[PDB]
RNA sequence: AUGUAUUAAGGAGAGUAUAACUUAAUUUAUGUUUAUGAUAGAGGUUAUCAACAUAUGAACUCUUAGAGAAAUUACUUAAUAAACGAAGUGAAUUGAAAUAUCUUAUUAACUUCAGGAAAAGAAAUCAAACGAGAUUCUAUGAUUAGUGUGAACGAAAAUAGAGCAGCCUAUUAAAAUAAGUAAAAUGGCUUUAAAGCUGUUUGAAUAUUGUGGGGAACCUUCCUCAAAGGCUAAAUAUAAUACAUGAGUUACAGAGAAAAGUACCGUGAGGGAAAGCUUUGAAAUAGUAGUUUU
RNA sequence: UCUUACUAUAGUCAGGACUAUAAAGGUCCGAACGGGUUAUCGUUGCAAAGAUAUCCGAAGAACUAUGGUAAGCGAGUGAA
RNA sequence: GACAUGAGUAACAAAAAAGAGUUUAAGGUACCUAAAAGGUAUCUUAGAGUCUCGCCUAAAGCUUAUGGCUACGUCAAGUAACGGCCUCUAAGUUUAUAAUCUGAAGAUUAUGACGAUGAGAAAACUUUGGUACCAACAUUUAAAAGUGAAAAUUGUGCAGGAAGGAUAAACCGUACCUAGAAUCUGAAACAAGUAAGCUAGUAGAGAAUACGAAGGCGUGAAUGAGAUAACAAUCAUAAAGGAACUCGGCAAACUAACUACCGUAACUUAGGGAUAAGGAGAGCUCAUUAGUCUCGAACGAGUAAAAAGGAAGAAGCAUGGAAUAUUGUUGUACGACUGUUUAAUUAAAACAAAGCACUUUGCAAAAAGACGAUAAGUCUAAGUAUUGAGUGUGAUUUCUGCCCGAUGCCGGCUGGUUAACGAAUUUUC
RNA sequence: CUUGGCCGUUAAAUGCGGUCUUGCAUGAAUGAUGUAACGAUACAACAGCUGUCUCUAUGAUUGACUCAGUGAAAUUGGAAUAACUGUGCAGAUACAGUUUACCUCUAGUUAGACGAGAAGACCCUAUGCAGCUUUACUGUUACUAAUUAUUGAAUACGAUU
C-alpha cells in the first residue's frame, strides 16, 4: 500500500476481529456464549408531552418586534437569586 | 534493487508495529511522538 | 505436560541462540518422573513405557495403599507386575519386629535389596549395583540415571560391633560412578538396586540425516568451513587449518586436555579422580 | 451504516480525512404507508423547476467540460 | 535581526450560519461615552448601521481511569508537550601536516529529578604587611602567569557595567555550631606539584589567653578565615504573545512554509515540496511577412 | 509486513507403480505445488530479474498460511 | 525554470480474432422548407444491444478473502442458510503487583492482565487417562448401490504426537474489483505475483492430454486499415549425405505412454542393477459364452447390457489412428546416497549428512558450554558419563604406519625466579 | 620439464582408457584405497538420429514498410559535417596541397566520427579509508596468581637455620 494505508483505519476496511463502535451507548452486558442481555435500566426513553391543544409554534409574528429585557441597576439582572426569591414570595409562597 | 516487500501486507501489523499505542506505552515511543509533535506532524502514528 | 516454546529451538529468555544445533524436532511431552520416592509401601509396576526425553525407560507404578500412580526410571529386567518398594522414609514395623532389633545388616539386605527397591546407600551392601544414586541426604537421584548406567558401592564408613556385625560410624559412603570416579556420598542418600534399562541404547544407528532432525538436532557446521570472521578456524584458500590449535568459536581449547571445570570450584567429595585418557586411542 | 468517501480538507488542497459516516434505519411498520408519487416535470412550476433545470444543464456541461480537460483533451 | 513589555503546559479528531466555532457551534445582562465621540430617521436575516469597560450561558471525542489496533469500548464531575536547569554517564570526526600522551571536550548525546525559571550564594574567600568584603551575568585583565616534547590549552587578583540584601526571630518555620569528619597512604579525576572530588585501607584537634583550615612542593613565623548544619529576592536561560526600530527581504528573495510540516516519498524512524497580485513582457524557441542571396 | 533461523496455531500434496505391511520407504514414474539445469529471446525489456521451451524435487531434512521472537560498540540469523 | 535537437522517429506485436446489421441521448454540418419548427442523411462524443466467428475453461468462469485514492440507500438474536464483538487459552507481550538484581535507563522470577493463526451449549425451530486420546497414516461405519465430506470405530509405525474455559434479542461487518481486459502488490491501465470453495459433459488410472455447456472475453482509439521487400523473432517441411558443424552433438531431431505380455547382462553392500537392454500387442466388423444382467415362457432369445474372446475377417500409404510422457549403451574422475548454497552472472567437486574419533562435563545448591553496560538469572534440562557441549573426519569393504624434539595443552618439586607485602637500610628541606 | 615411455581407441589423438616409473611439488580421519547404488556434476567413446554442417531453398504468423490516430528516450560547444598523401599533443570532415562532387529526401547497412553509456576495467599516487591476519607497535578483557578488608582460633609437620 502507498496512500490509502496512511488513512485512518475503519471497520469497513478490515475484518480480522477489528471492532470500533459509534458511541451508541451500553444497553446491557455480554454473555459467555456469545449473546447479549439488554439491561433496560440503561435503555433510554423519550418523554414527549401531549401536544393536543398546544397553541404555541416555533415562530413569532414579525409585527411584534424583538426587544430584550431590562434590569436597571442590577448587574446580575436575569440571574439575581434575590429577584427569584423576592418574586417567589409574591406569586407562590406555598411551594 | 528494490523489492516488493509490501506484498501480502496486512493492516493488523501496521497497527501493532507502527500504531499509536505501540508508542505511548514505551519509553522510546514517547520520543517519536514528542519529536513528531515538535515538528508539527499531523500523523503521529500509522 | 507439553514441551513447547522457543526453548525447543535453543533460545533463552532473551530470544538469542544459547544452545546451537537445536530446533525443528517432533512434538513431545515431558514425563514427571519421581526421582525422590519418599512415599513408603509396595508399588505395583503397571507397564514399562518409552520416554522420548530420556534414554532409559520409565515404569508406571501404582501405590497399592492409596492407588496413586507415578513414574520411575525402570531397571534392566523390570517388567509389568513387579512389586517395588522404597525404604527411604524408614523401615516398616513388621520388618523391624521380625528381626526384633534396631537393625541387622544381613537380614535387611535379604528382604529389601531387590531390583527396583530404593534404599539409603548405607543399607545396601558393598559391591551392589545401583542406578539412581543421590548426593544429599534429602535430594533426588542425580547420578547414573541414563540408559545402561550404574554405580557400585566401594566402601562404607562403619566399624565392627564386636559381634562381626558392622555398624555405620561416619556420615558418607564411597561409590564408583559410571565415569569411574570414586567420590563421597551421604549416608542417607537414595539409591535404586539394579541397572538402568535400555542397555543397548548407545548401539543404535539413525541411518539418515532426517532422523536426527526429528530428534531436535540441527546441522553442525565445522569451523574450517567458515570465514576468518565467524571462527578462529576459518579462512585460507582450500582446505587449511591455519596452524591454529583446535578451539571453540569463542577460543575455548577443544582438544589437548584443557579442563573446563572452574579451578576455584574444588570437588571436596572426590576420593579418586577420573582417569584421563590423554588423547590415546582406545581401540 | 453508509461510509463517506475520503476527501481533502479544502477540496483539492489540505490534509486527507474522512467525514462522519451515515446511518440509515428501516423500520417494519405494523400499518402500511405509501408515499405520493413525484409530480411530473410539467407540474413543478411551484418550485421554479424551469429556471432550476437550465442552471442544472449549465453545471452538468461545466463538469463535463472539465472532465474532458482532465483526460488531457479539448473540444474541437 | 535586535530591543522592550507581559505571560509560564501543548496538540489532534469529528462537527457547525464558510469573517462569526463546539450538537446552545452568531448566549444573556450592566455601566459609561456617543461627532465637541472614539482612536431626533431606515434597518431582527433586506439582520448583526457601536465602540470601550465589567460580568455571564454553552463549550463535544482523543492524548488523559482500566483495557485496546489513539479519537473505540467501558466508565466517570479520572486530566500538564517541547526548549531552558542541575547531577550522573560520556564519545568520534578533527588538529598535531602520520600517530599513542594531548587536542577535539567537563563538548554532542543519553538517563534521572525539578521549577517558571533553575542552579549558586552572605567566606574554614581572596590579598600581602596596604587592604578588599555573598552569589549570578557581560567586558577588560589575557594569543598573560602557567602547563605541555609539540600542536595547542589556559587562570585568578583587580577594574568597568547590569543588579544590589541580608540573615538564624532565616518572613515560614532549619543548628543545642557539627568525627569515621579533617587528613594520610594507595588507585583515579581535576590541575601547575597546591586547593578541590573520590574507591580502598587507616585516622585528628577545641578558639587571638593562638585551637583548626588556607596563603600553589615543603617547614616555620605572621596574616587571614572559622569545614564536617542551614534560609534568601533581583540582574541570567528558554519558549509563547504583543509592540517598537530597519542604507532588512519583496516571491528561486524572506522561513522549509504569503493556504506547510500540508501535498508527496519511505514498512518505519524519517525526508519534504511547488504555489502571490489586475501591472511590465527580455532572451532562447516556433510559424509567417518584407528586402535580399541561393 | 522482504529475507534467514526458531516458535505457536493450522493447512496442502491428481493418479499410478514397486517393496515386508491395509497402514513401517529422506522408495519409483508423473500433475498441482515448489525449484531454476540448459538454450534462445529480451537488454532505454511486458518485467530495475520477465517470456518460451527443456530440465529437477514432488510423504518429506517437504511445501504454504496467519501471528510471535531474535539485528546494528560487542554482531542478529546462517546445511557457511 | 522554460524551450530546442534526436522526431512527428521508436512505440501502442501475451501468437484469442474479428465480420456484418440495429439503436439511445446530446451536439456539429448538408438538404428539404423559409411560419418558426420538424423531417431525411451524415459526422463527433458517451453508451446499449442482435446474428456470425473465434479464445479461456481444475480459467481469462462463479462465490468469497488479504488488500483498496474504485463507489457510498451495503438492511441479520441464533440454526438450517454468519462472521466479528463476548467467554477460554497457545506462541508471546506487559511504564500492572510483589520480591530480587542493577552506573541511571533497566533486567529477572512469580502472579495477574492482555494476546488467534485454535477452542466455545442448544435449533425447522432453539435460548476418568487405552475405562484413554483426537497428531500423522490405514481401515470401518448414516443400509438399494456408488462417490465426496463430517464425526466416530479399530489398528499400525516411531519421530511417541497443545492449552484453558467449560456446556425477546444491542453494537460492528455485508457495496463493488479478484487480475486476458478499467480497482489488490510490483513507482503504472505493467506478458510478473497473491488465499479459500466451487469449477457442465465426452474420454480416461487421473486435477494427465484433446474438445468445450454455461459464463466471460476478443483492452479507455492504450489504435485502426493496407502491403506481405531485405532482415529479425517464433515456427513448418525437405533431395542425397548423416556431426563432414563446433571449444563442445550448443540447438534440433530420433526415441517416448499404456498391458496384470515375453525377455533381460557385467557387477553387487544380496536390497539392487531393472521400467536394464531387446521384442510383442493395440482401432473397426465378426464366430464363440460358464456365470452375472435383461426379456419371454428348466429352457429359449438378447450386447438398444457390462465383460470375455480367437492363427476369424474388411478397408486404407498408415489402425500407440489426432493431442499428451525427449534416445539407448560404455569407460573414468569427483562426491557414498536423499538434501543445502551466493534472492537477481558461479547448483558444483563446495556446505550438510548417517557413521567414525578425540577433548570436555560428578550436577552439594553454578554440570560444562552460551547469553547477561552485569549481575540476579535464563537456555541447556524438569537432562545426569549410553547426558550435554566443543573439534575434526565424512556410509560401508580393506586400512589408518613412524616421530613428543619445536608449538599448544595436561600433571608435577615445601625447587629456581618471584610483583604486592616485608627483616635489615638510607636521604632532602 | 612434457604432447613422459609403452599399449588400446581415430584414415590422422596435446584428448580418453589401461599400464610402468625419478613423485620439480602423492600419502594415510586438512584421512589413504577398491566396488555396488546414486548425479540437470565434469571428461571421453559407440549406435541411432537429425538443416549442426556440405548448402541452402520454399512456406506461415508477428514486426520491419505505407496511410490515418496518439506520441517517447539516451544524446547534442557551435557547424556550410567529401577523397587521398603529408603535417601535427605523434591515427584529421575542419590545417597544407591536389583531386572529386548539381540541390533535397526514403529504405537498408554499421567502416569512421579515438561513436554513446557506465568514473565500467587495469596500473600508479595519497604521511586517504575499510575489513581481515599475526611471534607488528601500543592497549583493554575473559582467565590465572598473591594479598589488605569483610575475618576469629587450635594443633601437627616441614623448611630456612
Ligand atoms: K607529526
Ligand atoms: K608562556
Ligand atoms: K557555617
Ligand atoms: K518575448
Ligand atoms: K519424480
Ligand atoms: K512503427
Ligand atoms: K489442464
Ligand atoms: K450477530
Ligand atoms: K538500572
Ligand atoms: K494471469
Ligand atoms: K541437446
Ligand atoms: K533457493
Ligand atoms: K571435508
Ligand atoms: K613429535
Ligand atoms: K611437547
Ligand atoms: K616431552
Ligand atoms: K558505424
Ligand atoms: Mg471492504
Ligand atoms: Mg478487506
Ligand atoms: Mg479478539
Ligand atoms: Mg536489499
Ligand atoms: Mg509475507
Ligand atoms: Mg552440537
Ligand atoms: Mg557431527
Ligand atoms: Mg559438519
Ligand atoms: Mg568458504
Ligand atoms: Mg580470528
Ligand atoms: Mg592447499
Ligand atoms: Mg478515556
Ligand atoms: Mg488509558
Ligand atoms: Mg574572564
Ligand atoms: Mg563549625
Ligand atoms: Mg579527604
Ligand atoms: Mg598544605
Ligand atoms: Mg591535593
Ligand atoms: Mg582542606
Ligand atoms: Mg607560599
Ligand atoms: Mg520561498
Ligand atoms: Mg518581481
Ligand atoms: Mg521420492
Ligand atoms: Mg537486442
Ligand atoms: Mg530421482
Ligand atoms: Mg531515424
Ligand atoms: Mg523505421
Ligand atoms: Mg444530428
Ligand atoms: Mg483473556
Ligand atoms: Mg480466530
Ligand atoms: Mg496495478
Ligand atoms: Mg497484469
Ligand atoms: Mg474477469
Ligand atoms: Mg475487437
Ligand atoms: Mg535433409
Ligand atoms: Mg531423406
Ligand atoms: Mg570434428
Ligand atoms: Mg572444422
Ligand atoms: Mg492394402
Ligand atoms: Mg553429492
Ligand atoms: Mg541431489
Ligand atoms: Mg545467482
Ligand atoms: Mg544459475
Ligand atoms: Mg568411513
Ligand atoms: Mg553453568
Ligand atoms: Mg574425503
Ligand atoms: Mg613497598
Ligand atoms: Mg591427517
Ligand atoms: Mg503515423
Ligand atoms: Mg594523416
Ligand atoms: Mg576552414
Ligand atoms: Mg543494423
Ligand atoms: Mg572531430
Amino acid at each position: 500500500g502507498l496512500k490509502y494505508r496512511k488513512l485512518r483505519l475503519t471497520t469497513k476496511d478490515v475484518n480480522k476481529g477489528f471492532y470500533k463502535g459509534n458511541r451508541t451507548g451500553s444497553m446491557g452486558t455480554h454473555t459467555s456464549y456469545g449473546t447479549y442481555k439488554i439491561d433496560y435500566t440503561k435503555v433510554r426513553t423519550y418523554v414527549c408531552p401531549d401536544l393536543t391543544g398546544f397553541k404555541l409554534t416555533p415562530f413569532v409574528s414579525k409585527t411584534i418586534r424583538p426587544v430584550h429585557d431590562q434590569f436597571p441597576g442590577d448587574k446580575l439582572g436575569p440571574k439575581n437569586p434575590a429577584t427569584y426569591l423576592a418574586r417567589w414570595k409574591s406569586e407562590n409562597g406555598l411551594d | 534493487g528494490p523489492r516488493p516487500t509490501m506484498s501480502g501486507a496486512t493492516r493488523l501489523v501496521q497497527k501493532r508495529r507502527h500504531g499509536f499505542l505501540s508508542r505511548v506505552k514505551t519509553k522510546n515511543g514517547q520520543k517519536t511522538l514528542k519529536r513528531r509533535l515538535a515538528k508539527g506532524r499531523l500523523r503521529l502514528s500509522a | 505436560f507439553p514441551k513447547k516454546g522457543q526453548s525447543k529451538g535453543g533460545r533463552n529468555h532473551s530470544g538469542r541462540v544459547t544452545v546451537r544445533h537445536r530446533g525443528g524436532g517432533h512434538k513431545r511431552r515431558i514425563r514427571m518422573v519421581d526421582f525422590e520416592r519418599w512415599i513408603p509401601g509396595p508399588h505395583t509396576v503397571l507397564r514399562i513405557e518409552y520416554d522420548p526425553g530420556r534414554s532409559a525407560h520409565i515404569a508406571l507404578v501404582k501405590e497399592e495403599a492409596t492407588g496413586r500412580k507415578s513414574y520411575i526410571v525402570a531397571a534392566d529386567g523390570m517388567r509389568a507386575g513387579d512389586v517395588v518398594q522404597s525404604y527411604r522414609s524408614g523401615l516398616p514395623q513388621d520388618l523391624l519386629d521380625s528381626m526384633g532389633g534396631v537393625v541387622d545388616p544381613g537380614i535387611l539386605a535379604a528382604r529389601t535389596c531387590w531390583r527396583g527397591n530404593c534404599l539409603p546407600v548405607s543399607m545396601i551392601p558393598v559391591g551392589t549395583q545401583i542406578y539412581c544414586v543421590g548426593s544429599r541426604p534429602d535430594g533426588k537421584a542425580v547420578f547414573c540415571r541414563s540408559a545402561g548406567t550404574y554405580a557400585t558401592i566401594i566402601s562404607k564408613e562403619e566399624e565392627t560391633r564386636e559381634d562381626g556385625t558392622k555398624v555405620m560410624t561416619g556420615k558418607f559412603v564411597n561409590v564408583r560412578l559410571q565415569s569411574g570416579e570414586i567420590r563421597r556420598v551421604s549416608k542417607d542418600a537414595c539409591a535404586t538396586v539394579g541397572i538402568a534399562s535400555n542397555i543397548m541404547h548407545h548401539y543404535r544407528q539413525l541411518g539418515k540425516a532426517g532422523r536426527s532432525r526429528w530428534l531436535n538436532i540441527r546441522p553442525t557446521v565445522r569451523g574450517l568451513a567458515m570465514n576468518a570472521n565467524d571462527h578462529p578456524h576459518g579462512g585460507g584458500r582450500g582446505k587449511s587449518k591455519g596452524n591454529r590449535h583446535p578451539v571453540s568459536p569463542w577460543g575455548t581449547p577443544a582438544k589437548g586436555g584443557y579442563k573446563t571445570r572452574r579451578k576455584s570450584n574444588v570437588n571436596k567429595w572426590v576420593v579418586t579422580p577420573r582417569v584421563r585418557n590423554m588423547g590415546v586411542r582406545r581401540n | 451504516v453508509n461510509q463517506r468517501m475520503h476527501e481533502q480538507r479544502h477540496g483539492d488542497v489540505g490534509n486527507w480525512r474522512r467525514p462522519k459516516s451515515q446511518k440509515m434505519m428501516i423500520a417494519e411498520l405494523a400499518k402500511p404507508f405509501v408515499w405520493p408519487k413525484p409530480p411530473a416535470e410539467d407540474a413543478r412550476e411551484a418550485f421554479d423547476y424551469a429556471m432550476w433545470k437550465k442552471q442544472k444543464t449549465a453545471q452538468e456541461q461545466d463538469t463535463k467540460f472539465q472532465g474532458i480537460r482532465a483526460q488531457g483533451e479539448v473540444v474541437p
